[PDB]
């Protein structure tokens, strides 16, 4: 049904936005062995702050020392900021606005396609972000925030497919 | 898509 | 032979390539 399709798309978008935002804000990305705070214990090591765990002093967090080779300088810079994860979050937000404007100010038929493009682009941004992060960290297991990010990518691609299919149906009804 | 849309106006 | 992250990203890329090929090949109404 059109109603079910619209509701499923809206729910998916909200979920994807929430998952990515939680992941880009939480600290359980890697689960590595490092120095809690200096000037080598197990750690949390999220995207911005590396909290410490199981050490003589726990809960302490320090901003990861980005920038402790121009080719490596640029990767270091892109990882320093999270332009890619952050851009994924922004794109997902803009997609949500589009889907919301779908119900009001409707009959435009092009704002649904806009939502689809935004969701797909957010996915591509999320994947580039993951590759950059993994490359910058060159035992080391990944935490639940990293997997939240991945789930965001999959949900976003599915919501995008729903949006595109919905736009196609609209233009099929219009041509009849 | 944008090019075809503008042309379809005519 | 390939690290775990390489397999994970191969899967993510497969999903992405498929979605984008579906989009570009099927969204424009002028292709019907």
């Amino acid at each position: 049904d059109r109603g079910v399709q619209m509701l499923l798309t809206t729910v998916g978008a909200f979920a994807a936005f929430s998952l990515m935002t939680i992941a880009v804000g939480t600290d359980y990305w890697l689960y590595s062995r490092g120095v809690c705070k200096t000037k080598e214990v197990m750690t949390h090591s999220g995207l911005w702050r590396t909290c410490c765990l199981e050490g003589n002093f726990k809960g302490l967090c320090k901003q990861i020392d980005h920038f402790p080779d121009t080719a490596e300088y640029f990767l270091r810079a892109v990882r320093a900021s999270s332009i890619f994860p952050i851009l994924s979050v922004i794109l997902l937000f803009m997609g949500g606005l589009c889907i919301a404007a779908s119900e009001f100010y409707k009959t435009r038929h092009n704002i649904i396609l806009s939502a689809g493009i935004f969701f797909v682009s957010a996915g591509l941004s999320n994947i580039i972000g993951i590759i950059v992060y993994i490359s910058a960290n060159a035992s080391y297991s990944y935490g639940w925030s990293f997997y939240f990010g991945a789930l965001s990518f999959i949900i976003a691609e599915m919501v995008g497919v729903l949006a595109v299919h919905m736009f196609i149906d609209r233009h099929k009804q219009l041509r009849a | 898509f944008c090019y075809k849309s503008r042309a379809e106006a005519k | 032979p390939l690290a775990y992250e390489i397999w994970m990203c191969i899967v993510f890329a497969y999903i992405g390539v498929s979605v984008v090929l579906f989009l570009v090949s099927r969204f424009s109404p002028y292709e019907w």
